[PDB]
């Protein structure tokens, strides 16, 4: 029972942007979750549903962790049933969470000076995302009657650019966020604690 | 779909679109003021016009929708000012000259250097020197020499600049829909959305006048007893029946009397308020100053600085190696980057001043939650005057004492209130009609009611009735002296601090009903009362988003700008000064001057 590789998605070069979140299957390991409440760099370590004491007790068949770099005050739209751009557009947790949400300030790494617009994120989208939904969706946004086959008065491409920018304010600084979900099944234990 | 949705989603288009590249006009304005060069001039200036090119884009994409069709108001209001046709309207050959204009006189302003008539190659500079000459030399031709030479040097060179300014500008303003530039500026603080709520561009300019009526007779008394008091001190200089001349008042200008002071102080031997000799003896450097301005926001529960503050304002002069725009600034860069830029020395008109310019941070702070168009104070004198109210708070003698600035045993008293109300007055009702006469000057150069060979004629024609105040050598209409204050070679609506005035002891007073106090409008430090600030946060937090008639009625009760707070601040010296003008005479003679 090796021990779960929870260093290569926290630990990770480069972080996705919020509207293609990458979702890394974490199973046939023993989980250390006493090594996630150690590191005091993670300003929101939030989780939800259950204790991270009684984590490394319980055992799960499956573990998710979603991994995106969010804006500074769009953290807590990362939280069970959360309105507002993010959670309606990019990322949506279900109302019903059983998991955790960590994040942790990224200036050092993804931003930089000048600009740093290389993170996006969805503006526009007709429906409200379900739960657990990614929109990789680079087609136009209908705002009017009139039809879109080029960007113009109210035509817009749904996604946007962070800028971020070492001298932005703590909310507008890019945030590192991992989310880790949990999946039940009628399947043996695939995660679980040391102790087991 | 309605046009309405259609408009809001461009809205949200163009708010988190347009930030990014607000905020790259701002880092490069931000580097230029803080460091002058002509690497940075075209920077600025780059991200200037990339700004500028995005309004005219997202200014001819909002016209598209109609506001008459959309109900709700807030976004009225947004798609109101973004569908506003600015400089547009004027061709590439007048708006080129109108910026080529503003940016001279700005530069002529800034690079305005006084060469001693004696030895030529000493030049003296109107910010590091030649205010000091103006603020603290008791040498009447001294004082003459540094009034007459600024206004002539530089301020000549700006009477054909000035000239052309007025027409282009005016051409600006009567194309969208105004009468002349002076309106654009009028507007701001119009309402004409909600019943009972509304304004208009002239009802300022009656209520203006029928507020500064009332304030003639404390001005007066302010007058006559510092004429009085500045007679003792420039002997055969000062008729006491003639009007004061201008040279010898507090600042280059005569706008603040607040160095005059020292020269009209009541009780001189009772501990000074001008606390400026106590914080340099005890070392106060200038984080402190800021330092302890922050610690009065948090007392009354406003935030902390950001840490985005400390570490990126400019708090001191840069030094010799790099130059800077040392005129007191607050930025709101957005992007949650809040900043001040002022050159700050060890001095009560800077420690004030802080706990202005932080004021303006607080109320930038508050609204950034508001839409990118609706982050702005509710007019011009709102934000001006959030800034005061605290200064208002901070120069009282209790909390000047609280902070270790004051004696620990200092002991208030009846004379000490009128030192440190008078030395107020000096700052506040001095300014009052300064600030009357010169935008009535330019509102009426806008209008065109003063022609061109009546300018110099009709500035000091007002000058001498309206604020008292003479000149001391005759000036030809080769002069342009209204241009050697800042705000004119900058081009900035000057009224915001006439109706902050009024405004600030508005607020004070409701603010010092949420604290609850004992006394009188003075001593009202609202310091560590946190339902003073909350109150106060919840007219920040609004913005421009409801109209400044509501927002200010939420507060003080008032629909409008009220003068009585600020006669009863200072009732205890309106008193007193007509007490000490009993053997003095209470006004002033519009024809007497230093050169018949
Ligand atoms: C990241 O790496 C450091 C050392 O390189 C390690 O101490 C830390 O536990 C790692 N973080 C995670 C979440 O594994
Ligand atoms: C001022 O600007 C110049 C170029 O415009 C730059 O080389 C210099 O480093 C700047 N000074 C400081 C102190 O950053
Ligand atoms: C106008 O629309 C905004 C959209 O965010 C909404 O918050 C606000 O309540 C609306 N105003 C009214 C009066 O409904
Ligand atoms: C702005 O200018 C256009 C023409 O360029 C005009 O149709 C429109 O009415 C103007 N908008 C305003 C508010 O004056
Ligand atoms: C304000 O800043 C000081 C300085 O570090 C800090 O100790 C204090 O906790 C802060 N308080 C608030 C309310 O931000
Ligand atoms: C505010 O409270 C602090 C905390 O004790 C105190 O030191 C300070 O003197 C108070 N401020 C005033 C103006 O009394
Ligand atoms: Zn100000």
């Amino acid at each position: 029972t090796n021990l779960c590789p929870f260093g290569e998605v926290f630990n990770a070069t480069r972080f996705a942007s919020v509207y293609a979140w990458n979702r890394r299957r974490i199973s046939n390991c023993v989980a250390d979750y006493s090594v996630l409440y150690n590191t005091t760099s993670f300003s929101t370590f939030k989780c939800y549903g259950v204790s991270p004491t009684k984590l490394n007790d319980l055992c799960f068949t499956n573990v998710y962790a979603d991994s995106f770099v969010v804006r500074g005050d769009e953290v807590r739209q990362i939280a069970p049933g959360q309105t507002g751009k993010i959670a309606d557009y990019n990322y949506k947790l279900p109302d019903d969470f059983m998991g955790c949400v960590i994040a942790w300030n990224s200036i050092s790494l993804d931003a930089k000076v000048g600009g740093n617009y290389n993170y996006y994120y969805r503006l526009f989208r007709k429906s409200v995302l379900k739960p657990f939904e990614r929109d990789i969706s680079t087609q136009l946004y209908q705002a009017g009657d009139k039809p879109c086959s080029v960007e113009g008065p109210d035509c817009y491409y749904p996604l946007q650019s962070y800028g971020f920018q070492s001298t932005n304010g703590v909310g507008y600084q890019p945030y590192r966020v991992v989310v880790l979900s949990f999946e039940l099944l009628n399947a043996p234990a695939t995660v679980c604690g040391p102790k087991k | 779909s309605t046009i309405e949705e259609q408009a809001k989603t461009f809205l949200d288009k163009f708010n988190h679109e347009a930030e990014d590249l607000f905020y790259q006009s701002s880092l490069a304005s931000w580097n230029y003021n803080t460091n002058i060069t002509e690497e940075n001039v075209q920077n600025m200036n780059n991200a200037g016009d990339k700004w500028s090119a995005f309004l005219k884009e997202q200014s001819t994409l909002a016209q598209m929708y109609p506001l008459q069709e959309i109900q709700n108001l807030t976004v009225k209001l947004q798609l109101q000012a973004l569908q506003q046709n600015g400089s547009s309207v004027l061709s590439e050959d007048k708006s080129k000259r109108l910026n080529t204009i503003l940016n001279t006189m700005s530069t002529i302003y800034s690079t305005g250097k006084v060469c001693n008539p004696d030895n030529p190659q000493e030049c003296l500079l109107l910010e590091p020197g030649l205010n000091e000459i103006m603020a603290n030399s008791l040498d009447y031709n001294e004082r003459l020499w540094a009034w007459e030479s600024w206004r002539s040097e530089v301020g000549k060179q700006l009477r054909p600049l000035y000239e052309e300014y007025v027409v282009l500008k005016n051409e600006m303003a009567r194309a969208n829909h105004y009468e002349d530039y002076g309106d654009y500026w009028r507007g701001d603080y119009e309402v004409n959305g909600v019943d009972g709520y509304d304004y208009s561009r002239g009802q300022l300019i009656e209520d203006v006048e029928h507020t500064f009526e009332e304030i003639k007779p404390l001005y007066e008394h302010l007058h006559a007893y510092v004429r009085a008091k500045l007679m003792n001190a420039y002997p055969s200089y000062i008729s006491p029946i003639g009007c004061l001349p201008a040279h010898l008042l507090g600042d280059m200008w005569g706008r603040f009397w607040t160095n005059l002071y020292s020269l009209t102080v009541p009780f001189g031997q009772k501990p000074n308020i001008d606390v400026t000799d106590a914080m340099v003896d005890q070392a106060w450097d200038a984080q402190r100053i800021f330092k302890e301005a922050e610690k009065f926001f948090v007392s009354v529960g406003l935030p902390n600085m950001t840490q985005g503050f400390w570490e990126n304002s400019m708090l001191t002069d840069p030094g010799n190696v790099q130059k800077a725009v040392c005129h007191p600034t607050a930025w709101d860069l957005g992007k949650g980057d809040f900043r001040i830029l002022m050159c700050t020395k060890v001095t009560m008109d800077d420690f004030l001043t802080a706990h202005h310019e932080m004021g303006h941070i607080q109320y930038d702070m508050a609204y950034a939650a508001q839409p990118f168009l609706l982050r702005n104070g509710a007019n011009e004198g709102f934000h001006e005057a959030v800034g005061e109210i605290m200064s208002l708070s901070a120069a009282t003698p209790k909390h000047l004492k609280s902070i270790g600035l004051l004696s620990p045993d200092f002991q208030e008293d009846n004379e000490t209130e009128i030192n440190f109300l008078l030395k107020q007055a000096l700052t506040i009702v001095g300014t009052l009609p300064f600030t009357y006469m010169l935008e009535k000057w330019r509102w009426m150069v806008f209008k065109g009611e003063i022609p061109k060979d009546q300018w110099m004629k009709k500035w000091w024609e007002m000058k001498r009735e309206i604020v008292g105040v003479v000149e001391p050598v005759p000036h030809d209409e080769t002069y342009c002296d209204p241009a050697s204050l800042f705000h004119v070679s900058n081009d900035y609506s000057f009224i915001r601090y006439y109706t902050r005035t009024l405004y600030q002891f508005q607020f004070q007073e409701a603010l010092c009903q949420a604290a609850k106090h004992e006394g009188p409008l003075h001593k009202c430090d609202i310091s560590n009362s946190t339902e003073a600030g909350q109150k106060l946060f919840n007219m920040l937090r609004l913005g421009k988003s409801e109209p400044w008639t509501l927002a200010l009625e939420n507060v003080v009760g008032a629909k409008n700008m009220n003068v009585r707070p600020l006669l009863n601040y200072f009732e205890p010296l309106f008193t007193w000064l007509k007490d000490q003008n009993k053997n003095s005479f209470v006004g002033w003679s519009t024809d007497w001057s230093p050169y018949a």
